[PDB]
RNA sequence: GUCCUAAGGGGGGCUCAUGGAGAACAGAAAUCUCCAGUAGAACAAAAGGGUAAAAGUCCCCUUGAUUUUGAUUUUUGUGAAUACAAACCAUGAAAGUGUGGCCCCUUUAGUCCCUCGAAAUUUGAGGCUAGAGGAAGUUACCACA
RNA sequence: AGACCCUGUUGAGCUUGACUCUAGUUUGACAUUGUGAAAAGACAUAGGAGGUGUAGAAUAGGUGGGAGCUUCGGCGCCAGUG
RNA sequence: AUGGCCAGAAAGUGGUGUUGACGCAAUGUGAUUUCGCCCAGUGCUCUAUGUCAAAGUGAAGAAAUUCAACCAAGCGCG
């Protein structure tokens, strides 16, 4: 099946290889349709070994901003 | 195409033009050139000039459309000319100027006329393809005809083909083979790819059989 | 009209159907569809049935040109065009053309004449299809050109002259600006472009909007500049138009430098520039008002240089000393311009290096209006005898356009001799 | 071109008409009438 | 797709922004005259540093905006800059000043470049040198450390 | 030493236009593969004939020469129309 | 029935089949009563230009080789 894979559809649908091809996108998810559904799955940090956290999770930055007009 | 070809074909052109049939007007001598792996609207139209060292054509009659120095400078020298009074006789009437360029074969303008030209002769000559060529008070003006007589064009259009005058019969062989190599390799200097681009070349008289280089 | 919408379809897709199966001919396929075509209220039917007429002659002309059916399908559309000129069932002939000439189905120069009598024509529709014929396939002419294209420190400072070398070169041998394969074939362009401004530019009485006129003058003007016409009148007629105050100046700014070019007289073009430096480059004006005008001044300048006096020029020349970056640049935009063509008119300061070397030396030579190169010798001729009479001093050691066949080999020898000269001139 | 101003000024393009002021208020408005498409019972 | 990414060197002459007072039209604003004017002008950093017989502006000649070799700084090779060394120059009466701008794959070429290992030639290839360009989820069925 | 959370060069089950493959299937060519007739298509050549948008005496692919050709009747240039 | 759906490494191999559409096979829904439109997208399915492998053909060269047409199914179009 060379005509069902994700570099033949893009060249049958007209994209360049260069464009910017989010993980996870195939023939039924757009880029607009991962970065919806992958909304669902935001919510974990990254932690080491030991359990704390080296990146923290979407909105939850532990930086404070510097607050000036 | 060799030297010593071009030498023995310009050799049977003026042995038939001259011996076995002579008509009863001066021959022209001119080239036709076919083009071949080029596109004729895609690509850009090559224009240019070139001076033959001699004079192809002696029956040229050129007209001058300048002040009244050089209205005296052309009865001087016995070249018929024209004045801007005579152009505004004319009245912008398309026949007449069409008339006009039908009768001369090239104008030559001063400067201080040559701007207004267009407003008096509107798009005639333009249209012909007979724009006057620029000559000053301070230029000889019969010279500055000796040139305007012996520059051809070479300039392409829509179609594959072009014909240029290059020598008449009466002059004779060794220049005839200078003006007809000169043209060639104008030609070949103006095309973009050089001898990848000529289809054809043949030389004949007005009315002879054609002559192949090619 | 009263049969059902589906059901109407499939009568017309059988049609089509039985065509293919060659039950019935093209001609009476075409001939039982486009009146329908034309008077049907349904905007499905017609779009179907337009459809199917594109497929019909895609089909058709798939194996060779058809030119019976092509030239009794362009006779049809042309003596609809003709029929009235006050109908809008012209549009319909405007689009099949349109389709056929981008499919490329149609490349002879009677569509061009069809369109030719759309763009005269009364109905504003219509006319607005024929000129969006002729203007709009330059977009597909670039595409083209671009597809054609696709199948074909003091080091440094020489590698930089040598690149500004290859851009002339390319400035030598690259298309023409405004080139479109539909404008050149068609006849009499003169004549065309002065029926269209005699038509809807000049009379007043003509209720086009705005956008609609801006596309005539955007089709007379490129006219006009590819083919090297002289149309006087048009001159005097942009001139009410030269205001900052007036809509889309920046188009009619853009049209009246597309109008320009090289045989036009210095006279005419003389008080349009001195009305775009008055009104649009002030003391009052605006930076952006100035930079528009100095930009425009700077593409009719391109067109033709000598509309200029040389205080005008120096002057705003000197506008290159604003403190607004879009005046600066098209300032110097300009005088860039003028030291490639003309440096006599600018000043000491600002001719720059080359331009008073050249004009020491005396190579650079005044530009006049009407003259044209009248060239002897071929260029690069006494490069190439040179090298010839260096070869031969090496052989002796271990005129030529007159006598010498020009040789391919030799030809590129001298090409290359040309440009190393050009590029020790530049150094 | 990523900066973000707390105010941003507005741009003056020529042959085009000037916008209208900042604090200019717009009280045009359109409506559209809603109806129930059922029978008398 | 068009446009801008900046003219340097030598010598000479003169001061700039602005303010006050004056001259038919002429006034807030056109040109001319005097006085005051430490830079409040200009020099391609919009409120950094530096420059007044100049580093600004104008005029006259010019392309040191040129080849070659090392050293130093920013720190293997770069690149930039700094004093030079040699040649060729420019300018000025001369001292001097000027070596810029105030601070990993693809592909091309090699006559006298080398190999294809039994010998030679012609195509081709390799090398060396010098260039140009640029591989998705799920587990609430679960399991392991 | 359960369950829960976290970590992994994690293991395994499952899914899908994720990557690389594959059984099967389908299509074309060659062989198996013998005895006979008829047709077309494509090149190669040997040629031959044609051009209405309007206007114009004609039904103008175009180009460049050209005022003279002439088979001695005329065709031309000129004018007209483009 | 020179068939559909399956098994088998292959087979002069096998299941449905000691069968033949009131049958076999694959599905969904799930007694009885009651209960439109759209082929937009994705599937499935029926019918000369484009895309177009191998073999075969033609040209160039001293050959390796290079360039050309032709080019089934599928995809695309309908």
């Amino acid at each position: 099946g060379t005509g069902k894979k994700e570099k033949n559809r893009l060249l049958r649908e007209g994209r360049t290889p260069g464009d910017p091809h989010v993980k996870g996108e195939n023939f039924y998810r757009s880029a607009k349709k991962i970065k919806t559904l992958n909304i669902l799955k935001e919510g974990k940090p990254i932690r080491d070994s030991k359990g704390k956290i080296v990146k923290a999770a979407s909105f939850q930055s532990k930086e404070v901003p510097k607050a000036v007009i | 195409i060799t030297v010593a070809g071009v030498r023995q074909n310009v050799a049977e052109l003026l042995d038939y033009s001259n011996n076995v049939k002579k008509r009863n007007f001066l021959e022209t001598v001119e080239l036709q050139i076919g083009l071949k792996n080029y596109d004729p609207q895609r690509d850009k139209r090559f224009s240019g000039t070139v001076k033959l060292p001699t004079v192809p054509r002696p029956n040229m009659s050129i007209c001058i459309l300048g002040d009244q120095h050089d209205i005296d400078r052309a009865k001087h020298g016995g070249i018929d000319a024209m004045s801007a009074d005579d152009l505004k006789k004319l009245n912008k009437n398309k026949k007449l100027i069409k008339k006009l360029a039908r009768k001369y074969d090239a104008f030559i303008a001063s400067e201080s006329l040559i701007k207004q030209i267009p407003r008096l002769l509107g798009p005639g000559l333009s249209k012909a393809g007979k724009f006057p060529t620029p000559v000053s008070h301070s230029d000889d003006l019969s010279a500055k005809v000796n040139e305007v007589k012996s520059t051809v064009k070479f300039q392409l259009k829509k179609v594959l083909c072009m014909g240029v005058a290059v020598g008449n019969v009466g002059m004779t062989q060794e220049q005839l083979v200078a003006n007809i190599m000169l043209a060639i390799n104008y030609l070949v200097s103006l095309l973009k790819k050089g001898w990848q681009n000529v289809g054809s070349l043949t030389i004949k008289a007005t009315m002879s059989p054609p002559k192949r280089l090619y | 009209t009263t049969l059902d919408k589906d059901l109407r379809e499939k009568v017309v897709g059988s049609l089509v159907l039985l065509r293919r199966k060659d039950v019935i001919d093209s001609v009476s396929l075409l001939t039982t569809l486009f009146p329908i075509l034309i008077s049907s209220p349904s905007k499905s039917l017609r779009t179907l049935i337009y459809t199917k007429i594109i497929s019909d002659l895609r089909e058709s002309n798939a194996k060779a040109t058809n030119h019976k059916l092509n030239r009794t399908i362009q006779t049809v559309l042309h003596n609809l065009l003709t029929s009235d000129r006050t109908s809008s069932k012209g549009l319909w002939a405007c689009r099949i053309t349109r389709e056929l000439w981008r499919r490329q189905i149609w490349t002879d120069a009677r569509p061009c004449d069809v369109m030719k009598e759309a763009c005269l024509s009364d109905n504003e529709k219509v006319v607005v299809g024929g000129c969006r014929f002729f203007l709009g396939g330059d977009k597909e002419r670039e595409e083209l050109e671009d597809e054609e294209s696709d199948e074909d420190k003091r080091q440094k400072a020489y590698e930089k002259a040598l690149e500004k070398i290859k851009k002339q070169e390319r400035k030598k041998h690259a298309p023409h600006p405004l080139n479109f394969s539909a404008l050149h074939l068609i006849n009499d362009p003169q004549g065309f472009a002065e029926k269209l401004f005699q038509k809807h530019l000049q009379n007043l009485k003509n209720k086009f909007t705005l956008e609609n006129r801006l596309l005539v003058l955007q089709l007379v003007t490129r006219l006009v500049g590819l083919h090297k016409l002289t149309v006087l009148p048009l001159y005097s007629w942009f001139v009410r138009y030269l205001t900052p105050k007036q809509l889309n100046v920046t188009t009619f700014l853009a049209c009246l430098a597309q109008a320009t070019h090289n045989l036009v007289p210095p006279d005419v073009i003389e008080p349009l520039v001195v009305k775009i430096a008055n009104e649009f480059v002030s003391e009052a004006s605006a930076a952006e008002v100035a930079a528009a005008g100095l930009n425009a001044i700077r593409e009719v300048a391109m067109r033709q240089p000598l509309c200029m006096s040389e205080t005008l020029l120096q002057d705003l020349v000197l506008y290159q000393k604003s403190k607004d970056k879009g005046v600066m640049m098209a300032a110097k935009g300009l005088q860039s311009l003028y030291r490639e063509v003309y440096p006599e008119m600018l000043q000491k300061k600002f001719r720059g290096k080359e331009a008073t070397m050249g004009l020491r030396a005396g190579e650079i030579k005044p530009l006049k209006f009407g003259e044209e190169e009248a060239a002897e010798d071929i260029e690069g001729i006494e490069l190439l005898e040179k090298y010839k009479e260096e070869q031969k001093k090496k052989k002796v050691e271990q005129k030529l356009a007159t006598t010498t066949i020009l040789t391919p080999a030799d030809l590129a020898k001298l090409k290359e001799l040309r440009q190393q000269a050009k590029l020790d001139k530049m150094l | 071109k990523e900066k973000q101003k707390d105010f941003q000024k507005p741009k003056l393009k020529v042959g085009k008409p000037k916008q209208k002021p900042s604090n200019f208020t717009d009280t045009s408005f359109k409506t559209k009438s809603i109806v129930v498409n059922q029978q008398t019972l």
